[PDB]
Order: structure tokens, then C-alpha cells, then sequence
RNA sequence: GGACUUUUACUUUGAAAAAAUUAGAGUGUUCAAAGCAGGCGUAUUGCUCGAAUAUAUUAGCAUGGAAUAAUAGAAUAGGACG
RNA sequence: AGGAUAGUGGCCUACCAUGGUUUCAACGGGUAACGGGGAAUAAGGGUUCGAUUCCGGAGAGGGAGCCUGAGAAACGGCUACCACAUCCAAGGAAGGCAGCAGGCGCGCAAAUUACCCAAUCCUAAUUCAGGGAGGUAGUGACAAUAAAUAACGAUACAGGGCCCAUUCGGGUCUUGUAAUUGGAAUGAGUACAAUGUAAAUACCUUAACGAGGAACAAUUGGAGGGCAAGUCUGGUGCCAGCAGCCGCGGUAAUUCCAGCUCCAAUAGCGUAUAUUAAAGUUGUUGCAGUUAAAAAGCUCGUAGUUGAACUUUGGGCCCGGUUGGCC
């Protein structure tokens, strides 16, 4: 077999250069639970439609649907 | 001296004489002229899809005493009328009526095949099931 | 030329012979095996060379 | 959009299709050499059909012309290499007068057959597909691989595989296997 | 730097003609189609060859030749030299 | 001359003149025409194709106009008209898939409403975010590459020499044939693992399982000629049907429907259409023109094509290159 190999002079070099990826592979770091990329997506889309905040629709709507 | 002129500056006149003497020729004609597309029933197409409206008994040329089977058959993307041969042992049994078939040419470039007075087209299939395998007996027609 | 007649004879033949079964035998080689069979069918076996070396003959 | 890659077909299918002089001598080739397809043959005829014209556009050349002189012991180094060619013969024109046998004699079924090991043509190409042999220490399945005239002294059985060693085999393993069950 | 300076066609050489494609050199994709890789050591520290070349019309640019084929020159000498 | 433009310019305006293109094909019409790089086929010359991975151009349903900005006549930006068409508590509001998937139609004719920024690169205030660009997998016989479907013995037959040269006695060695039989070998296919990957799937590795035939069973076309391979059997009987062409078929079918055998290519084979070669049946290379198609009835003549010979040759002297050649 053949491949490539890395040798770092210390482990935060190795920790601030190599990939996450690569660390989550050799287990010291975690890979962060992350939306799917159409839902994160569809959220920003939905942001989009907002200016501002949201508290003011928000309770605008909230008083409204009574109407 | 063979006629065409032979001189180094006499390209032009070798051009357009046979540009002419080209035309004198059939299959540029026919290429150039656009006759494909303008006429014969299909657009130039190897295949065309039809609607069966009869079927026919077609009797053979001479010397051939013999009766061929064929169908009408309306094409839908041009609505032209086209007589075609349904090539085996009892596949007339399969094109009932109000079929949609597909039908190729037979081989000729557009001329007429055999014994066979006045068409150019084959079915090769009845409602998407392939008459040679209909014949063989691999599948089987649909009910509608 | 006359475009109708009578389509009540289609498939007659087709109908009318009786049907007779494959007979199964052993499988031929495939591929290698059956350039093998040839070349050893004709070149080595000269297995019918009456004048003309012919491949299906008929009995006689 | 992505750069296409690139492809060529390595055969030519002959003009005429029913020649019985040239079916006999493909046939012969293909028993001679143990070929499932004609497809091999006209793929060495191709290869060839390519030096031929290659050898006849240098020819036509002067020689001490660079490119005639380049080109062409690049092509006999290379043919040389696979033993196509013999070192008496590098004159540029046994290149065109060589054979479709020369390439076919060097192909490792056949080199298999002459190097014991086989005994038989077929033997050899279902050792080679069985993974029995071993051109260096690397182990090849392919029988058109064209032994280049320094392996062939190193072609041998594989160390990963019977005939080699270390194992006896999957039908040996079970024939053993109810052997010893029965002598329970 | 100047006085000037017959005009072309033709042909040689060169530059130019994107890359990919084409032909083609070298080379392990296990062969091949391909790809532009890779190869060699005490493999402990590293060393190193490459990724060529050719074709690419016609038009235009420069250049040598100057046959072939055209073109012009001094003739009521407002002709050349000085 | 002015205006306008970022700038030149009838780009536009005023005044003036009457020019400009054209059988060396203008102008107009057609194109089943985006142009090239290039592709197929090509002895050579050539013919055809080129929507399509690169370059350039144009367009964003059709037209036109315009804001912003360095840059747009922008359309995943506005304005209007036309045509399509969506939601309405009918007052009004909102639209542009020839971006990625996907769906109706059109048709002979073309894939998943999937995963990811890990790579290639781009944008941004910027190492960090985003990117249906792009890559990854899925469908995928478009085309291509390599290449399994069996191999080897021992017995029973049929050969060809050599030892005995003692009738026909043995046969050593051989190339094929078998309701013979043996043990070997193997991968397709399952799969712990690992590798692979952004993460998977596959590939390459690899434990364990996974050939003996009624299995893991190769088709596609054909067998009159052209054109490889039947005068074999049964059926029909100018009928059914085959047949690219010639032809077959009318009660002894080598051509139809089948069986057997055989042949060709073979994980590919056939059919249709188009195109290339064949085609020296477009003819520059390279056709033909008395009779086969074709010399205008005859002469003159303007765009063109073609156009006699002649002008520095010959002789010498040197220099140094490339090949050679004893050595
Ligand atoms: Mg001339
Ligand atoms: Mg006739
Ligand atoms: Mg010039
Ligand atoms: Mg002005
Ligand atoms: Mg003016
Ligand atoms: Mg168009
Ligand atoms: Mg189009
Ligand atoms: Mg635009
Ligand atoms: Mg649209
Ligand atoms: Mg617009
Ligand atoms: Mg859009
Ligand atoms: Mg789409
Ligand atoms: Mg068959
Ligand atoms: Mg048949
Ligand atoms: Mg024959
Ligand atoms: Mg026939
Ligand atoms: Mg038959
Ligand atoms: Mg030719
Ligand atoms: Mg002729
Ligand atoms: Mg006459
Ligand atoms: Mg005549
Ligand atoms: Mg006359
Ligand atoms: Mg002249």
C-alpha cells in the first residue's frame, strides 16, 4: 500500500492546520451537528423575508389573529 | 484540351461549373432542395408514429401471386396518410385497429420495396411491444 | 393496384404446422473454449474432406 | 463543463466480411494462440497498421533527417523492448516487413506456454485470469500484456497463491475438511 | 542620421498562428483506453529526471534568392552623367 | 460647421455637392445557418458535419425604455405595451427555469424534486461565511478500454514411427473421440474487517462462505447467389409468407413455418434514417460528349482564361563547411 503521510512538530500546528475532517477521523475533535443544507437553506430564506428582529410582527400578529 | 480550362488562374470557372454540374447530380439535389423536410411523410426522421385507420390486402406485382397485408396508417405529428407493411407470418393479427404503431422505413431511401406496389414503411411496433417479440411469443399485447 | 382482398388467410402456415420441442443438449463452451472446438473440428480433424473440406453435409 | 477525456478505439474491422482465406488464418491464430475473438487479432492488426504508416512516413523522408532519425530508433527501442523485433533486425524496414505473429508470440499466455508452467495455451490464459503468476512480484490477470524482454526472466508463479504457496486452496480446504470429519 | 530610392506574383528561412484535440518522445494507469506522471538511496535526514517535439492552410510581418510570368524605362529627347 | 458621445465617424442636425455598390455576382431570397478551435471518413486530393466540455457573439416569453454603478440597455434589476398566466374576505397584489433537480406537453428521440463545499476556483469587510458554479453518488448497453462463461489428468477407442522382426504377441511415446470417472483452480455473487470518502457507495486488499451441469446454462443474425455456412427431415402448396438486388413459393421448396446440424460477429448483434469511402457515378489530381446522355445552326464579339523568341553566358583563382576514405 502507499499513501501520504503528515508528521506535525506539535499538536496545536496539527490542530490549527490540518482539516476537520481529518481530526474528526482520528478523534480529537467532534463534528458539530449541523442542519441539513436545504433546511439551513430554506431558513435563511425564510430570514430573508424578515427585516429587522421579528418582535414587532410578532406581536403584531399575535394581536391580529384576534382580529 | 479536355475542354476545362487548365490555367493558374482559372479557379473560378472550375468553382461554379461544378456548382451546376453538382446540381446534375440526385442526392445533392435532394440534400440542397430540402426535400425531406418539405416532403416525404416524415421530417427526415428514421422513425414516425402513426394511428391505424384500415387494413388492407395489398396484391403483389408480377410475376407474384400473393396478398400482403398491409394497414393505413394517419400520422400524428403531420396528419399525412401512409400505407404500411406488416412484415410476418400472421402479425396482421396484432394491429387490430386504432393502434398507435411506429413505423420505419424498409431500406430503399424511399423507394418501393418489392412485389409491393406503393409502400415504403414498415411496422416495427404496436403499442410499444415490438412485433418481432409478439411473433415470437416473448411478450404479450396489452388488453387497451 | 388494388388495395383490399381477404385477410381471413393470415397466419395459415404459422397455424397450421405442428409444433416440436427443442431437444435439450449439453451446453456448447462458450467463448475460447469454442474457438478451441472449431480449430480442433477442422484443422486437426479433417472429420469431412471428401473433396472440398465441407462443414454440414447432408447423409448419404 | 470539465476538461473531456479522451478516447480512442484499438481495433478495425476488416473490409470484407466473409473471406474464407482470412478466416482460416485468423482461426488458425486464434487456436495457435488460445484467442476467444477475432477482436484480438484486429486489434494487433491495428497496432501494426499504425508502425506500418508511421515507418512509411519517416521512410519517405531523407535519412539524417532529425525527426526521421528520432522518431525511428524510437520505435525500434520500443519494439526491441517487447522482442517484436530482433537486435539484427533495426533497419526500419523489418519494422514494416515484421508479421502479426512477431507481436503475438510475445503476449504472456503464449510466453506463459513457453516457459513451462501451462503446458497448454488455455491452461496459461486461465492461470493468468486465476491470478497464478506473478510477471516480477506484481501479479497480472490481462494475457495481452507484451513481456518486455527483461521481465521474462522474472515471470514466475505468484507468492499469494498456490503453485507459489502458503495456502492450499478453497476446494483442497473443504476436500480436507470432510476428510478429517470423516476420520472422526 | 541623410540623397534617394520601378512595381508585383513566386519560392526559401524565421517570427506568428491559445489551450484541449491530432501525430508523436518518455513513463506502470497490474495490460490497455487514459493520465502526466514518476524514479532512486544507508528509506534514519533525503536526492533527482520530466511535463518534449512536429503539424497548424489562406491573409498579413520580416528575410535570402532572383529562374519562371507580368510591369516600367532615353524617340516631335522637357534623356544620364559633371 | 455644429451638436452628441468616453471618444472617431452621417452617429444626428443645417447648408452644399451628386455621389456609392454591381456578371471579379451587387441588391434581393433561402438556410432543416451562431461563428471558429475542431469531428467522421479519408493512398493522395477531397466530401460531409460542427446545438454540444475551450474562445468569441447573442438572448433571458416578445418588443422597447431606463435607474444604480467603474462596468448592465442587466432581466434570479425596475417601467410600460402585447401574449400567457397565479392568489383574492373582488378592493387589489404578485409574475418570468434557454440556472439545478423536477413536472406537463412536443414528439422516433434524452437521467434524481438526492449528498457536500472535502477538492477546483470565485465573491465578500474576508484564513473562518456563501457558492445546484463545481464535485460526489443514483438512472444510464450514447460512445470507448480491458476481459469470465471453463482448465488438466487416468481409463474404453482410431492413428504413426521405434524395440523386439518369433504366426495377429507385447507394446513403450503420440493427436483426436466417450449414457466414463477423478481430484485440483477460480472468480461472478454474499460478507466481519480495513481502505476509500466531507460522509457513504463502489474500486483495489481480505477472514468465512461461494461450480459439475437438470447448475453460475450467450445471445444476435443467417445457411440459393452476391456472401461463411444443408440438396437433411416434417408441414403448406402462386396460399401463407420470404426476399436490400437477382429471385423463392403453383403437392418431391437447398430461399416460406418449424426441428436437427452448420456458419459469422460475440456481451454484443440486428433494423431504420443520414453521411463518408467504395464513386475516375463531380472527375484540380481525374470522367465523358461520331453511334451509348451530351459539340450551341453559323460567324462576329464584351466580363474572363491563355498568349512566339530575345537582354550575364562562359572561363578562372581562392577560402572555409557536409559527406565520405586508408589510418
Ligand atoms: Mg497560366
Ligand atoms: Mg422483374
Ligand atoms: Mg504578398
Ligand atoms: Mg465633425
Ligand atoms: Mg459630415
Ligand atoms: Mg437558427
Ligand atoms: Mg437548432
Ligand atoms: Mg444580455
Ligand atoms: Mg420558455
Ligand atoms: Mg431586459
Ligand atoms: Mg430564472
Ligand atoms: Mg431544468
Ligand atoms: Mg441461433
Ligand atoms: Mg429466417
Ligand atoms: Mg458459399
Ligand atoms: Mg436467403
Ligand atoms: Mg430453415
Ligand atoms: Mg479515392
Ligand atoms: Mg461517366
Ligand atoms: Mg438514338
Ligand atoms: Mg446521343
Ligand atoms: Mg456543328
Ligand atoms: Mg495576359
Amino acid at each position: 500500500s502507499v499513501g501520504f503521510g503528515l508528521v506535525y512538530n506539535s499538536v496545536a500546528e496539527a490542530k490549527k492546520f490540518e482539516p476537520t475532517y481529518r481530526l474528526v477521523r482520528y478523534g480529537l475533535a467532534e463534528k458539530v451537528e449541523k442542519a441539513s443544507r436545504q433546511q439551513r437553506k430554506q431558513k435563511k430564506n425564510r430570514d430573508k423575508k424578515i427585516f429587522g428582529t421579528g418582535k414587532r410582527l410578532a406581536k403584531k400578529v399575535a394581536r391580529r389573529n384576534a382580529d | 484540351g479536355k475542354g476545362k480550362p487548365r490555367g493558374l488562374n482559372s479557379a473560378r470557372k472550375l468553382r461554379v461549373h461544378r456548382r451546376n454540374n453538382r446540381w446534375a447530380e440526385n442526392n445533392y439535389k435532394k440534400r440542397l432542395l430540402g426535400t425531406a423536410f418539405k416532403s416525404s411523410p416524415f421530417g427526415g426522421s428514421s422513425h414516425a408514429k402513426g394511428i391505424v385507420l384500415e387494413k388492407l390486402g395489398i396484391e403483389s406485382k408480377q410475376p407474384n401471386s400473393a396478398i400482403r397485408k398491409c394497414v393505413r396508417v394517419q400520422l400524428i405529428k403531420n396528419g399525412k396518410k401512409v400505407t404500411a407493411f406488416v412484415p410476418n407470418d400472421g402479425c396482421l393479427n396484432f394491429v387490430d385497429e386504432n393502434d398507435e404503431v411506429l413505423l420505419a422505413g424498409f431500406g430503399r431511401k424511399g423507394k418501393a420495396k418489392g412485389d409491393i406496389p406503393g409502400v415504403r414503411f414498415k411496422v416495427v411496433k404496436v403499442s410499444g411491444v415490438s412485433l418481432l417479440a409478439l411473433w415470437k411469443e416473448k411478450k404479450e399485447k396489452p388488453r387497451s | 393496384a388494388k388495395v383490399h382482398g381477404s385477410l381471413a388467410r393470415a397466419g395459415k402456415v404459422k397455424s397450421q404446422t405442428p409444433k416440436v420441442e427443442k431437444t435439450e443438449k449439453p451446453k456448447k463452451p462458450k467463448g475460447r473454449a469454442y474457438k478451441r472446438l472449431l480449430y480442433t473440428r477442422r484443422f486437426v480433424n479433417v472429420t469431412l474432406v471428401n473433396g472440398k473440406r465441407r462443414m454440414n453435409p447432408g447423409p448419404s | 463543463p470539465r476538461a473531456p477525456r479522451t478516447y480512442s478505439k484499438t481495433y478495425s474491422t476488416p473490409k470484407r466480411p466473409y473471406e474464407s482465406s482470412r478466416l482460416d488464418a485468423e482461426l488458425k491464430l486464434a487456436g495457435e494462440f488460445g484467442l476467444k475473438n477475432k477482436k484480438e487479432i484486429y486489434r494487433i492488426s491495428f497496432q501494426l497498421s499504425k508502425i506500418r504508416r508511421a515507418a512509411r512516413d519517416l521512410l519517405t523522408r531523407d535519412e539524417k533527417d532529425p525527426k526521421r532519425l528520432f522518431e525511428g530508433n524510437a520505435l525500434i527501442r520500443r519494439l526491441v523492448r517487447v522482442g517484436v523485433l530482433s537486435e539484427d533486425k533495426k533497419k526500419l524496414d523489418y519494422v514494416l516487413a515484421l508479421k502479426v505473429e512477431d507481436f503475438l508470440e510475445r503476449r504472456l499466455q503464449t510466453q506463459v506456454y513457453k516457459l513451462g508452467l501451462a503446458k497448454s495455451v488455455h491452461h496459461a490464459r486461465v492461470l493468468i485470469t486465476q491470478r497464478h503468476i506473478a510477471v516480477g512480484k506484481q501479479i497480472v490477470n490481462i494475457p495481452s500484456f507484451m513481456v518486455r524482454l527483461d521481465s521474462e526472466k522474472h515471470i514466475d508463479f505468484a507468492p499469494t497463491s498456490p503453485f507459489g504457496g502458503a495456502r492450499p486452496g478453497r476446494v483442497a480446504r473443504r476436500n480436507a475438511a470432510r476428510k478429517a470429519e470423516a476420520s472422526g
